[PDB]
């Protein structure tokens, strides 16, 4: 816990952001088609 | 401020040894902890000596366990003889990681 | 090497985990529990494909379907009798293991630890199932109240309930998907059963003193292999006295009645293995906080490898935890208690310190127990 | 890989054993259970005993309430009034 | 595992060509050592406190000639069958088999 | 001097695993047999004439 | 309500009978094969 918390770390999360950024969008595609929201459907 | 307070743990800590198992098996309260990556490398530096020691410790302790059966009470690990040879080794294996995290940290 | 057979078949060499493996010499008769543990799950197994060698997966038949497995199939009544009162026995056993395993740190094994809570998660859902297959007063109402507790979650929830009981209630639909879920679970947690051991046999098995026996190994053959087959003898021998003496004593519910729709035992409850559970949901007010706190009662078991205070994983040497150790087993007892309680005051007072005192000798006094006697040893 | 010549090194013990069919397989069990079991379980009754016998408490207070707060139907407020 | 296994190979199963050739061999032995005086003079030595004032000798090839495939098999298994073993190690001695496996390893099931 | 029992039953049957096994499959027999007999007559005795097989003379041909 | 349980009761004593036997023997034959490591006393030696 305390060992993984660094002031170096960042760069790395930054990065992980943009892959995971990228990673939820696809989730939500994911669901969506699944979901089938009547209001997903119309956006 | 610890006289009586600490003065009741330190004969408290005799009765807590007692407790333990450890010190009524009469193997070394050092020898009891959970080997892990730590632990593992402590115990490799060991001298033969210590090291062969904690061997036949284990060795006896396990053999007694095998058959239920207790040590004499003559025979016991009295808590006055806290051998606690593991915590030097010990120490530094972990001061050695816990600034290897330091210098990759930064 | 010529001629050994062990090494010759490739095959063969991987059944010498049990022959020729490293065993600790030390070890009390818990681990054997190990071993039942597998031995109950192909007993459930051939008793299982045995009865649904006789069983019907629909409303009108089912309890019918039962009873005539028990009256004028071949011992189709002990087959029946057997499995019910296997399934006590498996639970009995799990919960030894996961004792065994809080209590020597044998759950250090991280990887060994998170298949076993698979283990024991998996299990508990084929239970689930097949009791509601029988299609009794207990079985029908029991499904209903469980799976609706799924519909707390806000969003989802509700359609989600909807889903898993294939319709609006739990008519014929639900009653088949049940039949077929706990046909495939047994087989799929064999697989795992087999992950787990593998994990388990790079490392091999802790002991009482809580050290490596390295020093101090052991021919399983030798041995172990009579230790197993005399932990059977006793095995069987609880579950023959159960099913043979006393076939229905362990089973409480009395509910051999045909499950109508708009009756309802007002005493509902799950068996003794989810007697826990009930229990737990029962000392929150809120629905969803209640589901919350129903699955941290068993899911709570990953965390004990990260809440270990102390330097010495065996619990052997400090008196604290094997006080509280035993406690918390009482505790469990007592929740099991609860269980089987009407839903009052009394019972709901008592309940809720009962799930505040699980949560806290596993979550915040073990944890702080192990740094003490950590402490009073100067290490 | 190999589980017997690859587990440890263990330098200057040694071990003396014999043979089944030399020995007995019930050595005054009689004699050292009392004993010995004696000796663990008065080692264990402190530790494990307590929980349980706190159970009983609770169950038998427990149900003696339930019993009255329900058979006491009048409990709650009494009659004459 | 081989020599146990040779052991019971040999009390179930001797052939008469393996015995005859063993057989042979004995003899050699026991004539080759028999070479120099040295060694003549600590087999008549010890030969009388062992077998008493006999120097079997020639006797030998006559006992030794008596062997049979039947005759070796029946006498091993009087010795190694079902019999319990003796076993000293002085490690590595940390594969060495458990004392239960050696014993089973005096009788024939499998392996 | 004489084997104790135990020798004689030993050196018979025992020596040979095939003996031993044949011994076994033998008894497996023989005692399934004594066993369920005795045992069989032992819980009858406790239940005198509370079983249909002492109770079937009442309505058994005429 | 339950017919086999009239059967079973029967079964049982031959069952507890057989269970009692074997469960003795096993006890016993158990020890037999671990007794050898319970029979053993390991001496540890000073290596000089
Ligand atoms: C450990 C895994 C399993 C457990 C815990 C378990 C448990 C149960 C329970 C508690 C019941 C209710 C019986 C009653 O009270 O009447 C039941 C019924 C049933 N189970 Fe199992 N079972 C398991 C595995 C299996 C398997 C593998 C099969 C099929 C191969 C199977 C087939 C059945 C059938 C057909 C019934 C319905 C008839 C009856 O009530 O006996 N079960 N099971
Ligand atoms: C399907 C149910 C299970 C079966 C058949 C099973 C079987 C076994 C057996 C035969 C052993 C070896 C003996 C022993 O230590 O008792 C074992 C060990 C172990 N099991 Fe399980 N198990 C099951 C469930 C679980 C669960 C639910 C977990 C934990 C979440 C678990 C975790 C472990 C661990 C950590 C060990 C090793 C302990 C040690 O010796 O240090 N098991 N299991």
């Amino acid at each position: 816990l305390t060992r993984f918390l660094g002031p170096r770390y960042r760069q790395l999360a930054r990065n992980w952001v943009p892959t995971a950024s990228l990673w939820g969008a696809v989730g939500a595609v994911g669901l969506v088609w699944a979901t089938d929201w009547r209001l997903i459907l119309d956006w | 401020a610890v006289s009586a307070s600490s003065r009741w743990l330190e004969g408290i800590r005799k009765w807590y040894y007692n407790a333990a198992g450890f010190n009524k098996l009469g193997l070394m309260r050092d020898d009891t902890i959970h080997e892990n990556d730590d632990v593992k490398e402590a115990i490799r530096r060991l001298p033969e000596n210590l090291y062969d020691d904690r061997v036949f410790r284990i060795k006896r302790a396990l053999d007694l366990s095998m058959r239920q059966q207790i040590l004499p009470k003559e025979q016991w690990t009295k808590y006055e003889e806290d051998k606690s040879y593991l915590e030097p080794y010990l120490k530094e294996v972990i001061r050695e990681r816990k600034e290897r995290e330091e210098w990759a940290k930064k | 090497m010529t001629n050994i057979r062990k090494s010759h078949p490739l095959m063969k060499i991987v059944n010498n985990a049990f022959i020729d493996l490293p065993a600790p010499s030390n070890i009390s008769s818990w681990w054997n529990f190990g071993s039942l543990l597998g031995i109950c799950l192909i007993l459930q197994i051939l008793t299982g494909l045995f009865l649904a060698m006789h069983y019907t997966s629909d409303t009108t038949t089912a309890f019918s379907s039962v009873t005539h497995i028990c009256r004028d199939v071949n011992y189709g009544w002990i087959i029946r009798y057997m499995h019910a009162n296997g399934a006590s026995m498996f639970f009995i056993c799990l919960y030894m293991h996961v004792g065994r395993g809080l209590y020597y740190g044998s759950y250090t094994f991280l990887e060994t630890w998170n298949i076993g809570v698979i283990l024991l998660l998996t299990v508990m859902a084929t239970a689930f199932m097949g009791y509601v297959l029988p299609w009794g007063q207990m079985s029908f109402w029991g499904a209903t109240v469980i799976t609706n507790l799924l519909s707390a979650i806000p969003y989802i929830g509700t359609n989600l309930v909807e889903w898993i009981w294939g319709g609006f209630s739990v008519d014929k639909a639900t009653l088949t998907r049940f039949f077929a879920f706990h046909f495939i679970l047994p087989f799929i947690i064999m697989a795992i059963a087999m992950v787990h051991l593998l994990f388990l046999h790079e490392t091999g098995s802790n002991n009482p003193t809580g050290i490596s026996s390295d020093v101090d190994k052991i021919p399983f053959h030798p041995y172990y292999t009579i230790k197993d087959i005399l932990g059977a003898l006793l095995l069987i021998l609880a579950l023959m006295l159960l099913v043979l003496f006393a076939p229905d004593l362990l089973g409480d519910p009395d509910n051999y009645t045909p499950a109508n729709p708009l009756n309802t035992p007002p005493h509902i409850k799950p068996e003794w293995y989810f007697l826990f559970a009930y229990a737990i949901l029962r000392s929150i007010p809120n629905k969803l906080g209640g589901v919350l706190a129903l699955a941290f009662s068993i899911l709570i078991l990953a965390l004990i490898p990260l809440l270990h205070t102390s330097k010495q994983r065996s619990m052997m040497f400090r008196p604290l935890s094997q006080c509280l150790f035993w406690a918390l087993v009482a505790d469990l007892l007592t929740l099991t208690w609860i269980g089987g309680q009407p839903v009052e005051h009394p019972y709901i007072t008592i309940g809720q310190l009962a799930s505040v005192l699980y949560f806290l000798l596993i979550l915040v006094l073990m944890p702080t127990a192990g740094t003490i006697e950590n402490k009073l040893l100067k290490w | 890989g190999r589980q017997f010549g690859h587990l440890t090194r263990v330098r200057h013990v040694i071990t003396y054993s014999l043979s089944p069919f030399e020995q007995r397989a019930f050595p005054h069990y009689f004699s050292k259970g009392i004993p010995n079991v004696l000796r663990r379980t008065r080692a264990c009754i402190l530790r494990v005993a307590p929980p349980f016998v706190a159970f009983y408490l609770v169950y038998t207070w427990g149900t003696q309430e339930f019993e009255k707060s329900k058979r006491k139907n009048p409990a709650a407020y009494e009659n004459d009034r | 595992f081989v020599l146990q296994g040779q052991w019971m190979r040999l009390c179930t199963s001797a052939t008469e060509s393996e015995v005859l050739r063993g057989k042979n061999l004995l003899r050699n032995a026991l004539v080759s050592h028999l070479d120099g005086t040295t060694p003549v003079c600590e087999d008549i030595g010890r030969s009388l406190l062992t077998y008493g004032r006999r120097i079997p000798l020639a006797e030998w090839e006559s006992r030794i000639a008596e062997v049979d495939a039947r005759v070796v098999r029946e006498v091993c298994s009087k010795y190694f069958y079902d019999q319990c073993p003796a076993v000293a190690g002085f490690g590595p001695i940390e594969q060495l088999p458990d004392y239960n496996r050696i014993r089973s390893g005096m009788f024939w099931l499998r392996f | 001097v004489a084997p104790t029992l135990t020798a004689r039953l030993y050196s018979l049957l025992f020596r040979r695993t095939s003996t031993f096994a044949l011994t076994i499959v033998v008894g497996a027999l023989f005692f399934e047999r004594a066993f369920d007999q005795g045992a069989d007559a032992i819980y009858e005795h406790i239940n005198e004439g509370k079983l249909w097989k002492h109770i079937k003379h009442k309505y058994e041909n005429k | 309500a339950e017919p086999e349980h009239d059967h079973r009761k029967r079964m049982g004593l031959k069952m507890l009978l057989m269970m009692g036997l074997l469960l003795p023997l096993v006890y016993a034959m158990k020890r037999h094969k671990w007794s050898v490591l319970k029979s053993r006393k390991l001496a540890y030696r000073p290596p000089k």
